[PDB]
């Protein structure tokens, strides 16, 4: 339940850039205030009704009480600097989602769906999806925007809440269009 | 008179840009060589991991779920390289846009003045400077050279698909060729011929 | 008490580093073996032996990591007198990863000494270098746990 600012310019290349993509940047009091667990997924909610998970991280030097959000993230949620947000330390259960529905960005003819799926997996590892949200791959430099229609958990826990079940992606997960 | 001084200032104002930008082009190009070599190498490895089956070989047999867990590593270690190449090519693109803008500026000034300056005054060489006409010609030739080089580079580099593991293993040669086919060091000789600034 | 946890963290760091260094040297060795073999289409034995020595250094690394894991589990149990489990599962993921990795390295040495067609040889050299049993989340993971302490 805090406010949003733009992403910072203090990238710490001790982790791979792939994870530098999926992140949010906070402060120390932010961590020790709403009881946030470093490196453990965290939920964000917009007053409009958007819910999206990410991987929290406290960056050395930051104005407390704010969430430094990514540009692509700021669009995917649709809030600008100065806006407020509702953050929640994700406490429920997680699972390896079995199979997931896909919606193509442009709905053009196609590209090689096998290699496409490969690229999606190898670049979206360790990310928790939720239906109606979207993805961001880089198929040889050019980006797409894949939308998720439905989700099937390993235990048939299909979807269309901070204490609930959520599902990440892994090589075993398969995709449907 | 003053128009001639105008185009003269324009010219020996545009050239140093061309020099420095050529240096940047060059350095940025030199980084690409070892990267591309390593990428050919990763291609070769990944090539020699489909010629097996991994279900029938004595030792590895006790290792289920390996062939995948390997590929899905080689591909990452390749993809990072290829994004580095992408960065280099972005540098290249910056330099072509810079040079093209400047050259067009020069021509536009000239066209602005080329009615009150008899082309004979344009076209006469001095003891310490080539003919104005030849200067504009060389500028235009530099711009066209940069454009063609950049665009041929890109339509070579963006035809890489994990899946044609033969083609991806010939890059380091097709690239070098694309370099060894322009005229030998244009910017170098132009820079010399104009060294005596005017 | 938690000082032991911080020591576990820093030891994880330095241990992984030493691992990587040894793997580099060993990769050099295996490259030499592959080339020397393929040149022959009774002295490479010294090479094979020092490669085995590399494996033994690896094994020492492994046993130190195992001790660290056990100590962490013990501190977990002690705090179970009446986040920290975080640390246990972290170290357990790390341990299982690196242990399977070690097994794969052992098998690649075994098979590598005398191989047939070259394609096996390239695939093996690869399987050594890329160590395909570390999801690299480890680095993140380690950092993610490391920054929970100093």
């Amino acid at each position: 339940t805090l406010t949003v600012t733009n992403l910072l310019e203090k990238v710490d290349d001790k982790i791979p850039k792939t994870f530098q993509n999926s992140l949010i940047h906070l402060g120390l009091n932010t961590m020790k205030s709403a009881n946030i667990c470093i490196g453990r997924p965290v939920l964000l909610t917009s007053l409009n009704g958007k819910q999206e998970v990410y991987t929290a991280w406290p960056m050395a030097g930051f104005p407390g009480g704010k969430v430094g959000l990514s540009e692509m993230a700021q669009k995917n949620v649709g809030v600008r600097p100065g806006d407020a947000i509702q953050v929640q330390p994700l406490v429920g259960a997680v699972l390896q989602a079995e199979e997931m529905d896909v919606a193509l960005s442009d709905k053009d003819m196609e590209i090689n769906e096998e290699e496409l799926t490969g690229c999606i997996l190898r670049k979206l590892d360790g990310k928790i999806v939720l239906p109606g949200n979207f993805l961001y791959c880089t198929f040889y430099g050019r980006p797409y925007k894949l939308q998720v229609l439905r989700v099937k958990g390993a235990d048939g826990m299909i979807l269309g809440c901070n204490t609930d079940t959520f599902y990440f992606i892994s090589s075993t997960t398969r995709v449907n269009f | 008179d003053r128009p001639l001084l105008a185009v003269q200032e324009a010219l020996k104002k545009c050239f140093p840009v061309v020099e420095e930008q050529q240096g940047l082009w060059q350095s940025a190009l030199r980084d690409c060589q070892p990267l591309l070599s390593s990428l050919s190498n990763l291609a070769e490895q990944l090539q020699a991991a489909q010629n097996l089956r991994f279900e029938d070989v004595p030792a590895l047999r006790a290792f289920p779920d390996l062939k995948e867990r390997l590929r899905r590593k080689q591909l990452v270690a390749g993809d990072i390289v290829l994004d580095k190449l992408g960065e280099r090519l972005a540098i290249l693109l910056k330099v072509r846009d810079m040079v093209s803008s400047h050259v067009e500026r020069v021509f536009q000034i000239y066209e602005q003045h080329a009615d009150t300056v008899g082309i004979d005054a344009v076209l006469q060489p001095s003891a310490v400077s080539p003919s104005v006409a030849d200067m504009l010609e060389w500028l235009q030739d530099i711009e066209r050279h940069y454009r063609k080089s950049y665009l041929k580079r890109k339509y070579l580099l963006s035809s890489i698909q994990w899946g044609d593991l033969a083609n991806i293993q010939a890059l380091p040669k097709a690239w070098d060729r694309i370099s060894k086919d322009e005229h030998q060091d244009l910017v170098q000789d132009i820079l010399l011929n104009v060294s005596f600034f005017l | 008490s938690a000082r032991k946890i911080k020591d576990n963290a820093a030891d994880w760091h330095n241990l992984i580093l030493k691992w990587e260094t040894l793997n580099d040297a060993g990769f050099t060795t295996a490259n030499n073996i592959a080339n020397l073999k393929i040149s022959l289409l009774e002295e490479l034995e010294k090479l094979c032996e020092e490669l085995q020595a590399t494996l033994d250094g690896l094994t020492k690394i492994q046993v130190k990591m195992e001790k660290l894991s056990s100590t962490t589990k013990g501190i977990c149990e002690l705090e179970n007198y009446h986040p920290t489990t975080h640390f246990y599962e972290v170290s357990h993921k790390l341990l299982e990863m690196y242990r399977k990795e070690l097994l794969l390295k052992r098998t690649v040495a075994k098979e590598l000494a005398h191989t047939g067609d070259p394609d096996l040889t390239l695939s093996y050299l690869s399987m050594w270098l890329h160590q395909p049993y570390v999801e690299s989340d480890s680095r993140l993971h380690l950092e993610s746990m490391l920054l929970e302490t100093g």
